[PDB]
RNA sequence: GCAUUUGCUGGUUAUCCACUUCUUAGAGGGACUAUCGGUUUCAAGCCGAUGGAAGUUUGAGGCAAUAACAGGUCUGUGAUGCCCUUAGACGUUCUGGGCCGCACGCGCGCUACACUGACGGAGCCAGCGAGUCUAACCUUGGCCGAGAGGUCUUGGUAAUCUUGUGAAACUCCGUCGUGCUGGGGAUAGAGCAUUGUAAUUAUUGCUCUUCAACGAGGAAUUCCUAGUAAGCGCAAGUCAUCAGCUUGCGU
């Protein structure tokens, strides 16, 4: 289980048909300096930690 | 701290008018399986007979039975009143009866044929196969089974 | 004196409340004991009827109200003086009844 | 299926098994044992005159008992 | 939705124009001043009046 | 002479009405001990104001509380409410107003509404729906 | 210190009075006391076939007591409750009132209520001393 | 009297619209506007709202 | 403790454990803790409560449901499925009998043990659905921490309520078995076995 | 009455005195997004915190444009044009019957499929309202009856009496024990009553007996954002009798 936290910098906006997904920026906690832009399920709010089951895809928004 | 320990007494399913009663049940509602007798005939019953109720039908020794046979083919004898009779002022010789196990579909066929050959409008009704009382038919009722 | 009773009703707060003001008014120009207006709770009539003539449209409700507004006022006073006050505030719109004892 | 009436080889199963048991209630003694719910409701009081059980909480509802030692 | 309305915004404009060297920078002591210097129908107004009015003077006292 | 305050404390029908006097230190609700209000999962909701401030301030007050309207749950909600508004305005009254602020910030910080009733009411009833908001259901053919 | 059957718990004191009642055994119970269904929203007759009417009797003298003065009207609708009439909805059911009328004489004839001016029963010189004395003992059970 | 007032002030209004709807039928060609009641002790008196009294 | 008496005997019981610490129905609040960061600041356990029925208004804004303790949260989550609506009083019961069998089975706090079964029931990467035209494919996405707990809290009592429906064995039991069989990840509740069908589903879907 | 020590719980229709916190209802006060902080062109505003009974336009309604529809209604009207009929009448009235008739398809709903449950005792808590003089309305209390109900009285034209509407879900203790079973109560038999001139094609209520499908419902599809959904009953309308409906109300 190779699990990576994270915690968002910037709520950029939603993204979705429906718009039920939340598009953040989020700094890894482990290095600060790494910021990847991923999209969220829930409801966020600013500052809270995530949980990352694999940090690469990046995500772009959906449609 | 109710525990007992009886072991051979216990029986497993036994007639009683004509009829299997489960042995491993409560017996105000193990007696509930004859056709003619409920919740609250059985019930009345049993303390009539003087029945300790907390008992399962495999116990209540053949005398009990016996009595409790007895109070249930003859109520009015042993102070039931006339109220929880099936049959009052029956429909021929006026007096109260409790219809019991086999009599029961009998004297609804008696009941039923009585009043269709004198062509009244329930007896019509019932040979038609419909709801007899006065309750609507267009869209319930269906599956005639 | 004889101990007397005013009971005063109304569907008008305005034209109801200035009469129950003239009575106790006339009540302390010679002065007698009150028992001053005791407000009984306001009573709303409420009729509802459906909107329309035959049940055509959505299914909509009116409702009507009237509000009926009741005072008594328990006063004691000399035989003369029962008949001038009760004459002399008659107001369109208040019903008012007098129990003698 | 679930046995009502003890049988005198259904009762020395209750004394050497339920001290066994952390938790026993209604219906841990008809899971565990095959017995008839309303004889369990007996068992756990008989099982609590004479301690082998004890209770810590005694709702209509519901029962928990705990082994006494 | 707080937006006030062109009754209220018009009138608060004309009642500073006019009593500019009475009105403080209160609210309290405004909505008591605005039943002597108005005649205003309704008590829910003369608040929005006179609030709007304290609101103005806060800006104007600053530019 | 005998140093009385009566209150009021409120949940969406209910009125409890405490009065607290200077006494031995019996706390009655309906003419019963505060030790028998029965829902008895809820009895230690009567409890917090006894036990935020401490037991050691009753020693001295009498509480008699009587409830009407309301519910099993709202006149619970009820006497909580006159109890801790019954201790605050008691030491408003005869004793030092410095101890009244201690008390207030305990209830006040532990807000299960005991001192300011909720302004949560119910709301009417429309036609075309069995409740407020909900609607019949539509058929469309 | 002196207590009333206000400081005793309910449900505590009606078991323990209705107890008691048994065990004098003089309350004339009637001989219809294991036929009836107790309200005519109810299903079956009471299970405790042999002290049900005890606790009916337990119950209402403890009420009496409670309040100034009641009569049989009152107790019907206390003592009923919803009835399942099948398909239809449930509604509220008024209990039997033969049932209420011979516990009222009942205690009327152990002294223990009595008619009351206003209508209804009230309880007696008899009734106050007895259920505080019943009252005491019920605290006084823990060892 | 012997009616609740309930009764008595709806029975006042019933009265005042059968007393309308009858004198716009009536004095239609007088040009009737409308009516009010006072009811008083000792004959309760009824104003008529109309432009040409002298024909009414 | 040096009890105090008055006019009305307020039994021992009651102020030993109470007037110095605020327990819960006999309960620590102290030294329990959320192992799993990125949970707190959304499981709350650190303002006790005597009993889990807070007449609270946590509807009126975005996140002031996360300052509801959690124990009212398993509480408002049991009244479900129609029959059971708007019966509190039944729930805190079931709760109440459900933190006493969690103690007799593992001994340690039963408070504990709900926020171990939080913190592992909760999905950690989860699926949306995008349109398009036709197919309707999938998208696998992250999960926010406050819906982690909102899931965990769906699924366990979920879970009870389906385990006790045609059984003998009560609800306040099967959701003390649920409660358990989840704060280690035993596969054998209800949740456990949900949470990582939802999770293989997006990791087919990334 | 109990304790006894000065206390606790009560009763006492006006015994008297005093007061208006709770209740009532007139006149008013109260919120203006107030104070602070952050944002934008520095405006209109928005966001967060504090205070506050109240911060979504404070909640909910009422009211509500211009233009229209061949929308509904001639079966609300002694509103109405034209057509028809007008004495064996299509007027009106009286006896009967029908509108309810059932191979079947659809819409709104009620009760359910049970253990978060059913049953039995025990606890005991609302709010909106309605109610009779030349007419029998709401009915307390006593007595009778298993019950439904009967009977003798009483209060009330009502903040006074029904009525604290002692509602139901709910709560506690017990019986059941995973079994279409003590879940469910359709269908049907026999009796006792009540309303009515009249109850058969069961008006309705009650008592005993009869014990059906239904094991959570396919494609589809409805309503709903906080004292809301949902559960739960109660009053009123219709009414002489009939509420599985509606309009409200509280829990």
């Amino acid at each position: 289980t190779p699990v990576t936290l994270a915690k968002v910098i910037k709520v950029l906006g939603r993204t979705g048909s429906r718009g039920g997904v939340t598009q953040v920026r989020v700094e890894f906690l482990e290095d600060t300096s790494r910021t990847i832009v991923r999209n969220v399920k829930g409801p966020v709010r600013e500052n809270d930690i995530l949980v990352l089951m694999e940090s690469e895809r990046e995500a772009r928004r959906l449609r | 701290s109710l525990v007992v320990q009886e072991q051979g007494s216990f029986q497993h399913i036994l007639r009683l008018l004509n009829t299997n009663v489960d042995g491993n049940i409560k017996i105000v509602y193990a007696l509930t399986t004859i056709k003619g007798v409920g919740r609250r005939y059985s019930n009345l019953v049993c303390k009539k007979a003087d029945v300790d109720l907390h008992k399962r039908a495999g116990e209540l020794t053949q005398e009990e039975l016996e009595r409790i046979v007895q109070i249930m083919q003859n109520p009015t004898h042993y102070k039931i009143p006339a109220w929880f009779l099936n049959r009052q002022n029956d429909i021929t010789d006026g007096k109260d009866y409790h219809t019991l196990a086999n009599n029961v579909e009998s004297k609804l066929r008696d009941d039923l044929e009585r009043l269709k050959k004198i062509r009244a409008h329930r007896g019509i009704r019932h040979f038609w196969g419909l709801r007899v009382r006065g309750q609507h038919t267009k869209t319930t009722g269906r599956r005639r089974a | 004196i004889i101990k007397i009773r005013i009971t005063l009703t109304s569907t008008k707060v305005k034209q109801l409340e200035n009469v129950s003001s003239n009575i106790v008014k006339n009540a302390e120009q010679h002065n007698l004991v009150k028992k001053g207006p005791v407000r009984l709770p306001t009573k709303v009539l409420k009729i509802s009827t459906r909107k329309t003539p035959n049940g055509e449209g959505s299914k909509t409700w009116e409702t009507y109200e009237m509000r009926i507004h009741k005072r008594y006022i328990d006063l004691e006073a000399p035989v003369q003086i029962v008949k001038r006050i009760t004459q002399i505030t008659i107001e369109p719109g208040v019903d008012v009844e007098v129990v003698v004892a | 299926q679930h046995a009502v009436i003890l049988d005198q080889e259904k009762y020395d199963r209750i004394l050497k098994e339920v001290p066994t048991y952390r938790y026993v209630s209604v219906s841990v003694l008809v899971d565990r044992l095959k017995i008839g719910g309303s004889l369990a409701r007996i068992a756990l009081r008989h099982l609590e005159k004479e301690g082998i059980i004890k209770p810590i909480s005694k709702h209509s509802k519901q029962a928990i008992y705990t082994r006494a030692t | 939705g707080r937006v006030r309305t062109k009754t209220v915004k018009r009138a608060s404009k004309a009642l500073i124009e006019r009593y500019y060297p009475k009105l403080t920078l209160d609210f309290q002591t405004n909505k008591r001043l605005c039943d002597e210097i108005a005649t205003i129908q309704s008590k829910r107004l003369r608040n929005k009046i006179a609030g709007y009015t304290t609101h103005l003077m806060k800006r104007i006292q600053k530019g | 002479a005998v140093p009385s305050v009566q209150t009021f404390g409120k949940k969406k029908s209910a009125t409890a009405v405490a009065h607290v006097k200077a006494g031995k230190g019996l706390i009655k609700v309906n003419g019963s001990p505060i030790t028998l209000v029965e829902p008895e999962i809820l009895r230690f909701k009567v409890y917090e104001p006894l036990l935020l401030v401490g037991l050691d301030k009753f020693s001295n007050i009498d509480i008699r509380v009587r409830v009407t309207g309301g519910g099993h749950v709202s006149q619970v909600y009820a006497i909580r409410q006159a109890i801790a508004k019954g201790l605050v305005a008691y030491h408003q009254k005869y004793v030092d107003e410095q101890s009244k602020n201690e008390l207030k910030k305990a209830f006040t910080s532990y807000d299960r509404t005991l001192l300011i009733a909720d302004s949560r009411r119910p709301e009417p009833k429309k036609f075309g729906g069995k409740g407020a908001r909900s609607r019949f259901q539509k058929s469309y053919r | 210190p002196g207590v009333s059957v206000r400081d005793v718990a309910a449900q505590d004191f009606i078991n323990a009075y209705a107890s008691f009642l048994q065990r004098q055994g003089k309350l004339e119970v009637p001989g219809y006391v294991d036929i009836v269904k107790t309200s005519s929203g109810n299903e079956m007759p009471p299970q405790d076939a042999e002290g049900w009417f005890y606790k009916r009797a337990a119950s209402v003298a403890r009420h009496i007591y409670m309040r100034k003065q009641v009569g049989v009207g009152k107790l019907n609708k206390l003592y009923g409750g919803a009835k399942s009439r099948g398909v239809r909805p449930y509604k509220h059911i008024d209990a039997s009132g033969s049932i209420n009328r011979k516990v009222l004489q009942a205690l009327e004839k152990i002294g223990i209520v009595e008619i009351s001016p206003k209508g209804g029963r009230r309880i007696s010189e008899n009734g106050q001393r007895d259920l505080d004395r019943i009252a005491a003992q019920t605290l006084e059970e823990d060892e | 009297a012997l009616i609740s007032k309930k009764r008595k002030l709806v029975a006042d209004g019933v009265f005042y619209a059968e007393l309308n709807e009858f004198f716009t039928r009536e004095l239609a060609e007088e040009g009737y506007s409308g009516v009010e009641v006072r009811v008083t002790p000792t004959k309760t008196e009824v104003i008529i709202r109309a432009t040409r009294t002298q024909d009414v | 403790f040096t009890p105090v008496v008055l006019a009305t005997p307020i039994p021992e019981e009651v102020q030993q454990a109470q007037t110095e610490i605020k327990l819960f129905n006999k309960w620590s609040f102290e030294e329990v803790e959320v192992k799993d960061a990125s949970l707190v600041d959304y499981v709350q356990v650190r303002q006790p409560i005597f009993v889990a029925h807070t007449a609270g208004r946590y509807a009126n804004k975005r996140f002031r449901k996360a300052q509801c303790p959690i124990i009212e949260r398993l509480t408002n989550s049991l009244m479900m499925n129609g029959r059971n609506n708007g019966k509190k009083l039944k729930a805190v019961r079931i709760i109440k009998h459900t933190l006493d069998i969690i103690n007799v089975l593992t001994d340690q706090n039963p408070i504990q043990v709900v926020v171990d079964a939080i913190t592992n029931t909760g999905p950690r990467e989860d699926t949306t659905r995008v349109g398009g035209g036709g197919a309707a494919r999938r998208q696998a996405v992250d999960v926010s921490p406050l819906r982690r707990v909102n899931q965990a809290i769906a699924l366990l009592t979920i879970g009870a309520r389906e385990a006790a429906f045609r059984n003998i064995k009560t609800i306040a039991e099967t959701l003390a078995e649920e409660l358990i069989n989840a704060a280690k990840g035993s596969s054998t509740s209800y949740a456990i076995k949900k949470k990582d069908e939802l999770e293989r589903v997006a990791k087919s879907n990334r």
